[PDB]
């Protein structure tokens, strides 16, 4: 009677090199875009 | 700053160095400092780079591997922490010691501008064999801590796989417009494509996998039945299973004893054939990485029955070492005692120290380790010189310690007792795999026995069913088996060396020599020597006796005897250099004693008849008379040493011919 | 090994090699052999039979002289016994050798009688060794006394001669 | 003492499993740091062991660095470094 094993995963090594067409790359993009976008002089996404 | 491979402690720079340093620096004077000998070292070896000259003579010879001693490792200063990534992981210091290896090869030649091409030493591949990594502790006293670490283990071989072929490179071919690709196996997976790889055909599902195409790799699975230092409480010995890759296979056979050093290894096996799961419970083996086939306790191998595996040694550059490589001053050493006066008396005193006298038992134990001279007819007929001892005798005549000795020194025998084999576990045997789930063929005790000596320990408590096989091997020196699915005959060189006792346990001087011995004409008239070992009751000699059993007890750890190692290459040089020939002078000697004999038996069963298996025993003592004193010819004095040995085996001069009986005190001298 | 003899009893009629119907061989492996002879008495069937009764009456044995050691404090002690190697000096060395060769001779003169319980063996004086061996082992001694090998040639004697002699 | 303890034994004896990495989560809590530093004559485990409690260390730091370097607030420090450690350690 025992329980489901559970599956969990740790970053170790970098990997093969990231593609911009990757949909990781696109969402770090983004999130940087949110982050870090200035129309005058203040981050409007991020105070938004 | 330094980086290091995930999951170890291994720098390739740093372990590149290190061995590249101590490939340059290395003197055998550490190993003998390492080993708390320091009047051993020379001047002229050990202050001589042994990796320099081994590099250099790896590279005139065209050899791609290096045996690389990991004692040594802990002999050099720098290298004492790439000893334990030696032990702890094999898998990428082997590979950067490869490559330091090739990249010293590379050097020996751009320093010192030798006139080498580059191309063929850069084509080459060369690898590594460590050895000697340690303590051979047990496989059941391992951990699964010890996965991929390097361990050393004793064993003997009781079968093999054939050659297995593992899959390198896949050849993969279009159905449609024949275009193929060819892809590497990486960590034991082949990635088959879905769609064509050219531009213009690009059809799903038409890359088919030609299978005779595609390169293999040889892989072979050797059964090792382990023989460890240690033994716990109540352990029964179990068999290993070892993998051997490339180079190495088929260079164990069935029957001999061998020092695998490889990698502790765990896979998890499927539990059916048509489904992807796995056990829980991982599969152990030992991925070999070295194979040593040579003890200096015990003698080499005998040349004559593995010709034609040196040559496919030769041909398959497995270059794994057979014999033991002869200098120039041990070989003048080896001339040297050979020319001593006494040597005959040396040789058979230095055989077995503890056992005390049976001097004339001794004797004859060494003529059958050195053997008679092996004839190869070019008809097609063949005629082995093994010599077959029976000791028969009283208990306690240390006549068992002494079958432990001649088994502890021979190359592949096997020790057995009477009634304890059977004659299908002689010969051969069907068994069950538990790997593949088929039937295998698995060799008996004889046959495992080839090229060694078979010791029979209470060879009259032996059955008759089981000793009828024995004729045929002292007779033919092969077994014919006709069986179920044997249909051949093996090849069983074997000297049998056995023991018994009498009828009544005690030799009685009232019965003769046949009632007493019990066994019948047919096996007994085999044997080349019949040794009545029988304990008379003495003042001097039990009192002698006493001292050498009382003198073993003084210390913990206990005339001029050789050191074992000594005497086996001696052996080994005279098995493999020396063949006697007989001249006239020994034919005469040879004609007249067995004439004489047949004249004696002539006297009225109660006696042993004169046989033409003894003149054939007299051929083949003075023949190993003569091998003992590197003589590459028989003289008389071979052939009347060979008749003193057989009369005195059986003590013909203290019987009576016409009534057959053995007295004590009148002619008998203790 | 716990035997009987020939016939399921001793009888003083043959000889004592007669009736322990036992090869030569595997009679020279055992070290020592007791001939435990059930001869009837008027004092020592008194004896037993207290003591019999006493074990049966109490559930526990009838001297309370001594206190009998506890199986666990045996098993330590014996183990504490086993650690020791003790080993022999040359004139206790000596003495094992004048006692062999004196059972030696002594086998031989017997080997004609009726008392003949075999014929002296160097596997006699490795039992000697060992009993000596195990006997400085009890006394927690690296060395073996002339006291051991005195008791050790005592208790192969009082094994076979003392019971069949009486 | 007279203060109230539950008992504990008979909840082992009854459900010793859960016990088991109770007792195991509890022991990792509070873990001594080891005296001797770590050499070539250790085993494979405990260098595996140690380069991942280094490798949680590094990802925790660089976590850390990375939202305290994105300033989203730009302003209670206590609390701040409270709040981000929590972010940190479920992201
Ligand atoms: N002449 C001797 N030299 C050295 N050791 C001896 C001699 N005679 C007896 N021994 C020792 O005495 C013991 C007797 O055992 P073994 O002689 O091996 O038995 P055995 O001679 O094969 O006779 P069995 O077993 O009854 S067939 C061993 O420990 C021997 O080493
Ligand atoms: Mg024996
Ligand atoms: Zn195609």
């Amino acid at each position: 009677s025992f329980d489901r094993p559970e599956i969990y995963s740790a970053p170790v090594l970098q990997g093969e090199s990231p593609n911009d067409d990757d949909n990781t790359e696109i969402i770090k993009s983004f999130k940087n875009f949110i982050l870090e976008f200035r129309l005058d002089s203040q981050f409007i996404y991020r105070d938004q | 700053p330094l980086r290091i491979i995930w999951g170890t402690n291994v720098s390739i720079q740093e372990c590149t160095t290190n061995f590249r340093n101590f490939l340059m620096s290395f003197k055998y004077k550490f190993r003998k400092i390492l080993d708390e000998r320091e009047e051993f070292i020379n001047n002229t070896t050990d202050e001589e780079l042994y990796y320099i000259k081994q590099l250099n003579e790896m590279r005139e010879l065209g050899t791609s591997n290096l045996n690389l001693d990991a004692r040594n490792l802990l002999a050099y200063k720098q290298t004492e922490d790439l000893y334990h990534q030696l032990l702890n992981y094999p898998q990428e210091v082997i590979s950067i010691m490869d490559q330091t290896i090739k990249d010293c090869m590379v050097s020996l030649i751009v320093d010192n501008n030798l006139d080498y091409d580059l191309d063929e030493i850069e084509t080459k591949f060369y690898k590594v064999r460590p050895y000697n990594v340690g303590s051979c502790k047990g496989m059941r006293e391992l951990n699964p801590n010890d996965i991929d670490k390097l361990i050393n283990l004793k064993g003997l071989v009781l079968r093999s796989t054939p050659v297995i072929p593992d899959m390198k490179v896949a050849f993969f071919k279009c159905n449609v417009c024949d275009h193929t690709m060819a892809v590497e196996i990486d960590r034991g997976v082949i990635q088959e494509p879905a769609r064509c790889e050219r531009i213009d055909c690009n059809e799903p599902n038409s890359m088919s996998l030609i299978h005779n195409r595609c390169s293999f790799a040889d892989k072979q699975v050797i059964k090792l039945q382990e023989t460890p230092d240690f033994v716990p409480d109540g352990q029964t010995p179990h068999s290993i299973s070892l993998c051997v890759y490339d180079e190495l296979v088929d260079s164990c056979r069935a029957g001999d004893r061998i020092e695998v050093t490889g990698t502790f290894r765990s896979i998890p096996i499927r539990a059916n054939s048509r489904q992807r799961v796995l056990k829980s419970l991982y599969k152990t083996y030992v991925d070999v990485v070295h194979v040593k086939k040579v003890s200096d306790k015990r003698l080499d191998v005998d040349t004559s029955t593995i010709e034609q595996e040196l040559m496919q040694n030769k041909v398959d550059h497995n270059e794994v070492e057979e014999v033991r490589q002869i200098t120039d001053q041990d070989l003048a050493k080896i001339r040297e005692v050979a020319a001593r006066e006494d040597l005959y008396s040396l040789l058979a005193r230095s055989i077995a120290p503890s056992i005390y006298e049976l001097e004339d038992v001794k004797k004859g134990i060494l003529l059958q380790l050195f053997g008679g001279t092996n004839k190869t007819f070019t008809k097609g007929g063949r005629y082995r010189g093994d010599i077959n001892i029976l000791l028969c005798g009283d208990p306690s005549t240390s006549k068992s310690q002494i079958l432990q000795y001649v088994h502890k020194i021979t190359p592949r025998g096997v020790y057995t007792s009477g009634k304890g084999s059977s004659a299908v576990g002689l010969t051969a045997y069907i068994t069950r795999d538990v790997d593949t789930k088929q039937l295998v063929l698995e060799s008996g005790a004889l046959v495992l026995s080839d090229g060694g000596v078979c010791c029979i320990d209470e060879f009259d408590k032996m059955s008759d069913s089981t000793r009828s096989v024995l004729h045929e091997v002292m007779e033919q020196q092969t077994i014919s088996i006709a069986k179920a699915g044997i249909i051949t005959t093996l090849n069983a060189r074997s000297s049998i060396l056995a023991s018994a006792n009498p009828i009544g346990s005690r030799y009685n001087p009232n019965l003769p020599v046949t009632e007493n011995i019990d066994l019948p004409p047919p096996l007994l008239s085999r044997f080349d020597l019949v040794y009545l070992v029988l304990d008379k009751v003495d003042e001097k000699n039990d009192r002698e006796l006493a001292k050498h059993l009382t003198n073993l007890y003084l210390e913990d750890k206990p005339d001029d005897v050789l050191p074992v190692e000594f005497l086996t290459m001696y052996i080994s040089y005279a098995k493999e250099h020396i063949h006697p020939i007989i001249t006239e002078a020994a034919k005469t000697e040879l004609v007249r004693a067995y004439v004489g004999m047949r004249k004696m038996g002539d006297d009225s069963e109660k006696r042993i008849t004169a046989t033409t298996r003894q003149l054939e025993s007299m051929i083949r003592l003075a023949e190993a008379h003569a091998k003992m004193k590197l003589k590459n010819v028989v003289e008389l004095e071979d052939v009347q040493e060979a008749v003193r040995l057989i009369r005195s085996a059986i003590k013909d001069y203290a019987t009576d011919p016409k009534t057959g009986k053995i007295d004590m005190n009148l002619v008998q001298t203790g | 090994a716990a035997a009987n003899p020939l016939y399921g009893r001793y009888n003083p009629r043959l000889s004592p090699l007669d009736n322990i119907n036992l090869p030569a061989a595997l009679l020279s492996r055992f070290d020592i052999l007791f001939l435990m002879l059930d001869i009837p008495s008027r004092d020592d069937d008194e004896k037993l039979a207290e003591h019999v009764t006493y074990v049966h009456m109490h559930n526990k044995q009838p001297d309370l002289d001594f206190t009998p050691v506890e199986p666990s404090k045996m098993r330590e002690y014996i183990a504490y016994a086993k650690t020791k190697r003790p080993v022999m000096s040359e004139a206790v060395n000596d003495y094992v050798v004048q006692a062999y060769i004196r059972l030696r001779q002594d086998s031989k003169r017997e080997m004609d009688s009726k008392f003949s319980f075999g014929q002296a063996t160097p596997r006699t004086l490795l039992g000697i060794i060992r009993l000596s061996q195990a006997l400085a082992k009890l006394r927690l001694a690296d060395m073996v006394d002339i006291d051991d090998v005195e008791e050790a040639l005592r208790l192969v004697r009082v094994s076979k001669e003392s019971l069949y002699q009486e | 003492q007279g203060t109230q303890a539950d008992d504990l034994v008979s909840a082992i004896q009854q459900n010793a499993n859960h016990f088991t990495e109770l007792f195991c989560r509890a022991i990792d809590n509070n873990m001594p740091l080891p005296t001797k530093e770590i050499d070539y004559k250790d085993d494979v485990l405990d260098v595996i062991l140690n380069q991942r409690r280094l490798r949680n260390e590094r990802m925790l730091s660089d976590r850390t660095n990375e939202i305290r370097s994105e300033n989203l607030m730009d302003t209670p420090p206590s609390s701040m470094n409270d709040a981000l450690r929590e972010v940190v350690e479920d992201e």
